């Protein structure tokens, strides 16, 4: 929470540095939904993937996050984001607008940036959500308290490579299935592993509930990632 | 041995010294001279005031604390305001609660204890002012010397600040004369004024130069400035 | 302060000790039904009012306290000893026993050696008195360490004073009388003044004896003070 | 590099000494006390021609009988002025009378001490000239430093040009100066020390009189005193 | 239940002349039907040429006179020994009394 | 005591509020507006205890206006009413509750429906075709039970109110000095200031 | 002046120097203690050194009666020893008030261990330079010895020793139980357990003791007490007419 | 309670933390305010390191404080939110207690007051933000423009700019803005604002934005096309030999 | 008195490391090896009882602790740090869960809470992180059997089998070879006993090994009969006698 002679924030810059070594997460926004995809940090055969969750978190029923950084620091923030969503719903009898939940979390982060002598959270979030004001939304927040909206974005390891590739293949009139495909391809080329297998991935979508007129959150099961990995020509 | 041991008041040097306290003591040396002396019927403060400019005021150095007590300062003046204020309250408490004028000695002990806490706290600082305390109570006239280290001593006479040693030498030799000046206010002030002069490379002490205070048997603490001190030059 | 050095010692305490060793010399002597206390008061200037800068301090009515080092630190400690005695009396009715009073001071002083935000006390305190079961003498160091003593000395001339005390202990196994310890204390202070004599000094003695003060703390004034000054002036010429 | 309320081996408080260096970097303020009133004048020192000189507020009212000029980090003076205004208004509420000038100054100086319960992290980076009138001690001028010390002065200058200005105030000040003379002198000494050429937009005058209180002089009235100083200092 | 108030009787009288004023009171102090004292003064010189009397519940009166005498003492300290004018005393006494608006001094006071 | 009426027609909501302010023996004012605009399409009327009434309304008004400027967006009438309810529900268990009953009439632009919420000082909320607070409801509810139709125009809504007011001028003990009438529709909020001698 | 030398943060090797230095402090008094269990008693012995002739020997002790049933011997400087003593007395009195039975030896050990753990983790508190040995005849467990250190560690013991010459005493005791095949002193009177304890202290240290060189505490069912010099002398006379 | 003093004096009499906050402002994207005869115009720029952004949902640099006053900034974005919230609360509070919306000056004095307090509080760093605050006083037609910096200083400006390369644009504005004749129309006021931004931005593309404030809560944000009309007109008009 | 250091003692370095967390992990490396293996009808957690002198009583030291009737924990690193985490864990299982829902928390959620306690020591002022890694084995009705590792940073992850401390590298490899998803509980115990044999130097018996299981319900460990709707704790410490019996057929 001190300034450098240049006017940068030491602990912030170093926290971003910390994040740059974490498993990659990508968010892609479509006309009819949103994809979230994340890669697990150098895993093992004995690590459970069934009862496992480390990068993809449900905030309420209309909003999910992808985590790059310190898992434990993120759980702290996820918990208060969940509580903040419920206060808003209790107060107004309406689900929280995506931007409002995001502004709040970023404000918390900003606090550790300006006062108290405590280290910032070593976490960056990609937010995927839907509300009836703006439709599908994709946001990013980092330890500096800064947030911005995206059509497609990445956090963690190899963001430069990942961002180059997304810029190359993304187009405004994409469907969700193309976005799912783009997500896996972009992770395929930015991995630090041999090849992309199912047990190294977390995957989520926010679609328009197939047939209903309602909004659905799907956190893919191991087998579902394994299956989606076949069609796309990666097996 | 002098290095990383003057950071705060909460740290002893390997010698056993407290440097922040010693440095506070140093602000006294750089302060304008003041003299205290007493007989058996009266006690007197003479303070030479110092100006910033020829256009400026000669900053007031004597503070009344009760009808029977008061003091003169050398060093950080704001610190003399905190401490005399505390002394005013303590004198006041003694009156309201016990209908009792506060003994000069108790005032000494109280000031000592207040300064002491600031030589042991973290993030605080020692006081940077010396104080000469005179009073007339149930045991007669008294002079006290307060040091920011928290050491207070009772004396017949003394001086503090810039070149105090001149006046302190004179008073050491004049001892048996001034102590006998009983029931004769003006001669005790004169003995004080001639004491403060042994410490002046400055000059002829003028009308705005001088500040005098007296307390005694039937004299409430009163401060004389300018006009009223002209007859002592 | 909350810092052990690699040898297991506390360097801030160790430095506080230096401030004590730098101080005026003071003593305590246990006698058969009481305790006597004495101190050396340096006459900085002739302008000091004689007999008017009292150093020895009373706690409750039965405990005497004397110290060497930073005088304000000693005063701070006595104030706390006073609150501590009062609190014991309020609750338990009986006046605070000396062993009990010693641990109260002990624990407080020790607490100022636990935290980096506080400094230790720059005094060694010699204190004691007469309680429900006899006379007690104690000395307390900046570390919070204290023990019972037959005789105690601290300050600049502690070594010569301790030497004198050891001689008294070894040559009076039967015990010393309060009246005698009073004179003896005067001797020892004068003898101890040898190690701090680039300045003239004033002697101050107090005592607490069952037969001489009914077990109350009292200053030695007047004739009895002079008799001791005379006895001491004699055995140095 | 160890503490905020730390003493140097000379016995000065580091932070207090450095705050004074900040004041020397500030724009000049000058005060002159007479038996007809007290004059306060300031150097606006606009950082650009686009800065609207009128929005530069370095002379402020405290009460009808008390005004004040600042020099240094002027943003720090806001809470000082606010505290001075409160202290003066409060005194009138409790006592049905005007606060004495010294008392108000002492109050401001009490606030200054509260750095290091001491809720303030550093000393103020600003000095104040406090001028006013009261029944007992007449027209008065005070210099209030961020140390908590204050000084009464017949005349005083603070800011970047204070060293030169004070010597000039020494030669020029006498116990018989009229109000009109004093106004001219402030303008003159300001003209000397100002890095720019003194006109009605980069300098400002004000005074306090018993009869009319604290008035800030508007530009039109100041320009006249300029177009009179130049003429008085042409014949000689 | 404890009643924190009592009534000590008394009667006080102030008259202003052209260049003088008087404040008088009886010296009798009472509880119910008893005389506590035949001579207990209740008109006081408070310094600065001000006389004061706070009559009613004598405990409250004594407290108030004390606090005003002290007020005068501190006015001298804080305001370079200035004489406290009579209008200024009055206003100050308003604030003393009103500070206890919700647990009042049961006195009628005249200066 | 004071009349606070609300009627929800097909394309608007109409609020009617008495103009009298009476303390003790005196009618002090005969032109009081017992209403605060919360947002361009949401209006609140209030009655209850003397001080509490305006302080609460103005406090709610400040809060909604703040939300508006922060999000550059107008909250729905349902969201505003839930905010107001929770405030009152918190208030009722505090040291000194707000003794204020409210009606909230708003036009929901997203749904294109008018809405009327009735909320009492306890934080008891309900949505209704017509509503009232205090004694006046003891006359109007049954009257509107009879004469009200869900598909009425705004003009019919005003004639329905005329009946409500007329009945209250016949049977209520106190002189409430007529009503101010306000309409909340797709175009916002306007005042029909000409109802008293119509 | 690296910070990991002065406060209780980790060093690069995952160490806490302040704690290590606190262990060093425990030997400052140059005293050894040992504890052994009898059939139905528990004994603690500690050396007693009174160098200064001016001291009153009766006040120089490192054994503490924590409660009716629990004793404690400390290895370390006296200020820290007494701080730990006062706290344990408070803790034991509180426990009895809150829970209606006497605090067991091991529970107080654990409680003190946890307190020390805190100083191990929080920067503003230094550890205490002490090792505390707690002894009792526990109403559920029987003879008990539980020992805590500046790291916050504690464990129960068959027997134990503490001080500069700890290792010598420990191995001496290990060798005794190695041979005897049991985990206590098979002796019915506590006097003989004390006699055992002193005998093995003499052997491991290669020193004869007089009555003023030792300090003895005994725990029995429903009492812990310390021995007087004359009690100890009687114990010393008996070991002479045998060993 | 962490109250360790971060903003302190250096021997030369500077507060380095405040000083470095200004460096973060200089790092921040450019902002410009210029006030005409009957309007005040604000203008900003957008950075380039990423451009796969969503335009609809990303926070714009001009914020309404009340319906008649706006605030723009250069510096730390996260820091500026905190000032904007606090300013918005104060604007509502002023309405509630005074029954009048804030004067532009009052809102400026408040925000500057907040920035100041953060320069002298234990355990807090100054705002890495400098602001321009513009609008109209209720029931008044005289246009208002003010700037605040991290220290807490504030003043009114005929025209001003802050942020990166503000040196260059303040150069421009000093040559071009005439006190005697302010840009008498909204159109010719936006003209001077675009010209001043053109020196730093590169293209009038997805980077330059404008907001016009007129009296009585009349605040309209421009669209890409309406800006492109000013962009196309000047580049080819002011190139001739 | 009072607390001074109100700032984080764990900060980010220019390389993005959090030093104190690394150093805590280094402390965990020195620690005695401990392990856990998940079966189809059980979980086993096991460690070595490294005695300091044969005079110490090994049984009095708790290295494997019951957290709830269905949840256990073991650790590697600093013993006293573990011991206070066990106390806070047990208490939070009550204050944050049982006193609210009248049932003990599911494994993942208690693990989550411990992880919270450890994260806080990573960010609060005046504290250092805990110098332990924990393995928490448990059962709950809706998730069945699970095993988790919690590290000094507060990070946690589920494992089929794993090891921490000294011989972790070699032991992880040993487990990888031997673990299939069809193992009965008795097989996992036997595999655990084999794995722990590599790490130990001195004696290797039932008095130097601590081993607990999360298996079937133990009705005879309940304390009372008459409410058929609970049949007792799933956590069980194996006795010294039971460990030795399985060693003879090793």
């Amino acid at each position: 929470t001190i300034f450098s002679p240049e006017g940068r924030l030491y602990q912030v810059e170093y926290a971003l540095e910390s994040i740059s070594h974490a498993g990659t997460a990508i968010g892609i926004m479509a006309s009819d939904g949103i994809v979230l995809a994340a890669e697990r940090k150098v895993t093992s055969t004995l690590l459970e993937q069934d009862t496992s969750t480390e990068k993809l978190y449900k905030l309420n029923d209309k909003i999910a996050v992808a985590v790059a950084g310190l898992t434990a620091d993120a759980e702290i923030l996820i918990n208060t984001a969940r509580i903040h969503a419920q206060n808003y719903l209790k107060t107004y009898n309406e689900d929280i607008p995506v931007e409002i939940l995001v502004r709040r979390l970023s404000d918390i982060k900003q606090g550790y940036t300006q006062h108290g002598g405590l280290r910032p959270f070593g976490v960056s979030f990609i937010y995927a959500g839907y509300d009836d004001r703006y439709g599908y939304q994709l946001y990013t927040s980092n330890p500096s308290g800064n947030y911005t909206g995206w059509k497609a974005i990445s956090v963690g390891a190899n963001t430069s490579a990942a961002q180059t590739l997304l810029q190359m293949d993304y187009k405004d009139d994409m469907k969700v299935d193309d976005a799912i495909e783009l997500a896996l391809k972009t992770l395929s080329k930015t991995t630090d592993s041999s090849a992309l297998t199912y047990d190294r991935l977390e995957f989520a979508t926010i679609r328009k509930g197939a047939n209903d007129g309602e909004v659905y959150q799907k956190i893919f099961k191991p087998q579902e990632i394994k299956d989606i990995l076949v069609k796309t020509g990666i097996t | 041995f002098r290095n990383n041991y003057d950071g705060d008041t909460v740290t002893f040097s390997p010698t056993g010294r407290l440097f922040q306290v010693e440095y506070a003591l140093e602000a006294i040396k750089q302060g304008s001279v003041t003299v205290g002396l007493r007989s058996n019927t009266h006690a007197v403060l003479v303070a030479l005031k110092r100006n910033a400019d020829e256009l400026s005021s000669y900053q007031k150095k004597i503070i009344k604390c009760d009808e029977h007590m008061g003091l003169s300062l050398a060093g950080l003046a704001p610190d003399a305001r905190v401490l005399s204020n505390y002394l005013r309250q303590q004198c006041n408490y003694s009156s309201l609660v016990f209908n009792r004028k506060l003994a000069v000695e108790r005032a000494g002990h109280l000031l000592c204890d207040k300064a002491q806490k600031n030589t042991q706290s973290y993030g605080g600082r020692p006081y940077g002012v010396g104080l000469l305390i005179i009073g007339y109570d149930k045991s007669g006239a008294h002079l006290l010397e307060f040091q920011p280290s928290g050491n207070v001593t009772e004396l017949y006479g003394t001086a503090i600040g810039a070149r105090s040693q001149g006046a302190k030498t004179y008073l050491e030799r004049t001892l048996d004369t001034f102590i006998k000046i009983d029931g004769n206010p003006d001669e005790l002030i004169k003995a004080g004024v001639e004491a403060i002069s042994q410490s002046l490379r400055d000059e002829s002490l003028t009308v705005d130069n001088l500040s005098i205070a007296i307390v005694g048997k039937d004299t409430p603490f009163t401060i004389y400035d300018g006009e009223a001190v002209a007859k002592y030059i | 302060n909350s810092v052990f050095s690699p040898d297991g010692r506390n360097f801030q305490v160790e430095y506080a000790v230096k401030a004590v060793e730098n101080g005026t010399t003071s003593i305590g002597i246990k006698c058969n039904d009481g305790v006597v206390f004495a101190v050396e008061k340096l006459i900085t200037s002739k302008l000091l009012v004689p007999q008017k800068n009292v150093k020895i301090q009373v706690v409750d009515r039965h405990i005497g306290c004397v110290y060497s080092g930073l005088i304000p630190d000693g005063r701070h400690l006595v104030n706390r000893g006073r609150e501590e005695a009062a609190s014991f009396k309020k609750l338990y009715k009986t006046p605070i026993p000396i062993p009990a009073f010693a641990d109260r001071l002990g624990q407080y002083v020790q607490a100022h050696t636990l935290y980096n935000s506080v400094r230790p006390f720059g005094v060694s305190t010699i204190f004691g008195g007469v309680d429900k079961n006899g006379a007690h003498l104690y000395m307390l160091e900046p570390s919070g360490s204290y023990w019972g003593y037959k005789g105690a000395a601290t300050g600049k001339g502690r070594q010569s004073a301790k030497a004198e005390l050891e001689k008294l202990v070894d040559h009076h196994p039967e015990g010393l009388s309060a009246r005698e310890a009073v004179k003896q204390a005067a001797k020892i202070i004068y003898l101890a003044h040898e190690d701090n004599k680039e300045k003239d000094f004033e002697l101050e003695i107090s005592w607490c004896s069952l037969s001489e003060t009914n077990g109350l703390h009292k200053f030695v004034k007047g004739d009895l003070l002079q008799e001791a000054i005379d006895f001491a002036q004699k055995e140095i010429n | 590099d160890r503490g905020v309320s730390t003493f140097s081996p000379e016995g000065r408080l580091f932070q207090v000494e450095y705050s004074l260096e900040a004041i020397k970097l500030g724009s000049t303020a000058i005060g002159i006390a007479t038996k007809e009133g007290v004059v306060l004048g300031v150097e606006k020192r606009a950082t650009s021609p686009l800065l609207e000189s009128d929005s530069i507020e370095k002379i402020v009212e405290i009460d009808r009988h008390i005004g004040c000029a600042m020099s240094g980090l002027t943003a720090d003076a806001r809470s000082m002025i606010e505290h001075a205004r409160t202290a003066a208004v409060t005194h009138n509420l409790y006592y049905d009378e005007d606060i004495n000038v010294e008392s108000l100054t002492q109050s401001v100086c009490d606030l200054a001490l509260r750095f290091g319960e001491r809720l303030m992290s550093r000393p103020f980076g600003v000095a104040l000239l406090i001028a006013g009138h009261d029944a007992d001690d007449g027209y008065q001028l005070f210099h209030a430093e961020p140390s908590g010390t204050f000084y009464r002065y017949n005349a005083k200058a603070i800011g970047s040009g204070s060293e030169g200005a004070q010597a000039e105030l020494l030669n020029e000040w006498h116990s018989s100066l009229t109000l009109k003379e004093a106004e001219l002198l402030v303008l003159k000494i300001l003209k000397q020390v100002m890095e720019e050429k003194l006109d009605e937009n980069n300098a400002q005058l004000s005074c306090i009189t018993k009869q009319d209180g604290f008035k800030i002089y508007d530009n039109e009235k100041t320009a006249e005193l300029i177009k009179e100083l130049k003429e008085k200092e042409a014949a000689e | 239940q404890f009643n924190p108030y009592g009534d000590n009787g008394g009667t006080i009288l102030g008259i202003a002349g052209e260049d003088f004023a008087v404040l008088a009171g009886d010296t009798r102090n009472i509880t119910d039907y008893s005389i506590n004292s035949r001579y207990e003064p209740k008109v006081f010189d408070c310094g600065d040429n001000i006389v004061m009397s706070a009559n009613g519940f004598a405990a409250d009166g004594d407290a108030l006179v004390k606090r005003f005498k002290n007020s005068v003492k501190w006015y001298h300290f804080d305001h370079n020994d200035k004489k406290l004018s009579i209008n200024s005393a009055a206003r100050n006494i308003q604030h003393l009394l009103y500070g206890k608006r919700f647990f009042p001094y049961y006195v009628h006071t005249i200066i | 005591m004071d009349i606070i009426l609300g009627i929800r027609v097909q394309d608007s909501v109409i609020l009617a509020s008495s103009k009298a302010v009476t303390r003790g023996i005196s009618v002090l004012k005969d032109s009081d507006d017992k209403t605060r605009q919360l947002s361009p399409h949401t209006l609140m009327s209030f009655a209850g205890e003397a001080g509490d009434t305006v302080q609460f309304a103005e406090y709610i008004q400040a809060n909604i206006q703040l939300y508006s400027i922060r999000e550059d967006y107008e909250l729905s009438p349902q969201a505003v009413s839930s905010f107001v309810r929770q405030e009152l529900a918190k208030s009722i268990r505090s040291r000194r509750p707000y003794q204020v009953n409210v009606l909230i009439g708003g036009y929901d632009k997203k749904k294109n429906k008018p809405e009327l919420y009735q909320i009492d000082y306890l934080g008891t909320k309900v949505e209704l075709p017509y509503g009232a607070h205090g004694y006046s409801g003891f006359y109007t509810f049954s009257l509107l039970d009879h004469h009200y139709r869900p598909d009425m125009t705004t003009e019919e809504g005003l004639d329905l109110l005329k009946l409500c007011v007329q009945e209250l001028e016949k049977r209520m003990p106190m002189d409430f000095k007529g009503v101010i009438v306000k309409i909340v529709d797709k175009d916002g909020i306007r005042q029909v200031d000409d109802f008293q001698a119509q | 002046a690296g910070y990991d030398r002065h406060i209780t943060i980790f060093s690069p090797e995952g160490r806490l120097y302040q704690v290590e230095y606190a262990f060093k402090a425990t030997n400052q008094t140059n005293i050894n203690s040992l504890a052994v269990r009898g059939k139905d008693c528990t004994v603690v012995i500690s050396q007693k050194k009174v160098p200064d002739k001016l001291l009153d020997p009766t006040t120089v002790s490192y054994i503490f009666c924590i409660s009716r049933t629990i004793g404690m011997v400390v290895n370390g400087p006296i200020p820290d020893a007494r701080n730990a003593a006062l706290r344990a007395k408070a803790e034991a009195a509180e426990f009895r008030y809150k829970y209606g039975y006497d605090m067991p030896c091991d529970v107080l050990a654990k409680r003190m261990a946890n307190l020390s753990q805190i100083y191990t983790q929080r920067a503003y508190m230094r550890p205490l330079g002490v090792i505390l040995t707690f002894v009792s005849v526990d109403e559920e467990l029987g003879p008990s010895i539980y020992k805590t250190d500046p790291a916050g560690y504690y464990v129960g013991y068959k027997a134990t020793a503490t001080g500069p010459k700890q290792q010598e005493i420990t191995t001496n005791l290990e060798n005794h139980f190695k041979k005897s095949k049991i985990d206590h002193i098979n002796e019915e009177s506590w006097e003989k357990v004390v006699e055992f304890a002193i005998t093995h202290m003499i052997d491991a240290l290669g020193t004869e003791f007089s009555k003023n060189d030792l300090e003895v505490g005994v725990a029995t069912k429903d009492k812990f007490f310390t021995l007087s010099a004359e009690n100890i002398e009687e114990r010393l006379v008996a070991i002479a007419e045998q060993d | 309670g962490y109250d360790r003093a971060l903003s302190i004096f250096s021997p030369d009499g500077h507060i380095f933390q405040v000083e470095y906050a200004l460096e973060a402002v200089k790092r921040g994207t450019c902002a410009v305010g210029v006030k005409g005869k009957n309007c005040v115009v604000l203008g900003c720029e957008r950075r380039s390191t990423l451009k796969l952004q969503d335009t609809r949902i990303t926070p714009s640099k001009v914020s309404k404080i009340d319906s008649h006053v706006v605030l723009s900034f250069s510096g730390l974005n996260a820091d500026s939110r905190i000032l904007i919230e606090k300013a918005r609360v104060e604007a509502q509070s002023h309405r509630l207690t005074l029954e009048d919306p804030v004067t532009v000056e009052y809102l400026t004095r408040y925000v500057a007051g907040v920035q100041q307090r953060y320069t002298q509080s234990g355990g807090v760093r100054p705002f890495g933000v400098s602001t321009l605050i513009a609008g109209f006083d209720p029931r008044d037609d005289e246009p208002k423009l003010y700037q605040t910096e991290p220290s807490g200083i504030y003043s009114s400006w005929s025209a001003q700019t802050i942020g990166r390369n503000s040196k260059t644009v303040r150069e421009f504005l000093e040559k071009n803005y005439d006190r005697k004749e302010p840009p008498a129309t909204v159109e010719e006021c936006v003209k001077l604002t675009v010209r001043s931004l053109l020196e730093v931005v590169q293209t009038g593309a997805k980077n330059i934005e404008i907001t016009v404030v007129k009296p009585d809560s009349d605040i309209v944000a421009l669209s890409s096309e309406e800006i492109n009309q000013y962009v196309t007109q000047i580049e080819q008009e002011k190139q001739e030999q | 008195m009072t607390d001074r250091y109100s700032f984080s003692l764990t900060t980010f370095s220019p390389s993005g490391k959090l030093g104190q967390i690394d150093y805590a992990l280094t402390a965990v490396k020195q620690g005695v090896t401990s392990l856990g293996i998940k079966a189809t009808n059980g979980v086993v957690i096991a460690t070595e009882k490294k005695s300091s002198s044969p005079l110490a009583m090994s049984e009095t030291l708790s290295k494997v602790s019951l957290l709830t009737p269905d949840i256990g924990a073991v650790y590697s690193g600093m013993g006293p740090d573990y011991r206070v985490l066990v106390d806070k864990s047990r208490k939070v299982a009550h204050t944050s869960y049982k006193r609210i829902y009248g049932e003990y928390p599911p494994t993942k959620l208690l693990v989550s809470e411990v992880a919270k306690i450890m994260q806080e020591a990573t960010q609060s002022g005046g504290v250092r992180p805990f110098g332990v890694s924990l393995l928490i084995a448990g059962h709950d009705e809706f998730n069945g059997f699970s095993l988790y590792q919690v590290d000094p940073s507060g990070s946690y992850f589920p494992w089929k089998a794993t090891a921490i401390g000294k011989g972790s590298v070699a032991a992880k490899t040993f487990l990888e070879k031997r673990w299939n998803d069809e193992l009965e509980l008795e097989d996992a115990i036997h595999i655990a006993l084999l794995t722990l044999k590599e790490s130990v130097e001195g004696e290797f018996n039932g008095d130097t090994i601590e081993l607990a299981i999360i298996g079937d319900e133990n009705p005879d460990l309940l304390g009372y009969t008459g409410i058929p709707t609970d049949k007792g704790p799933r956590f069980r410490k194996l006795t010294s006698q039971e460990i030795n019996d399985r060693l003879e057929a090793l």
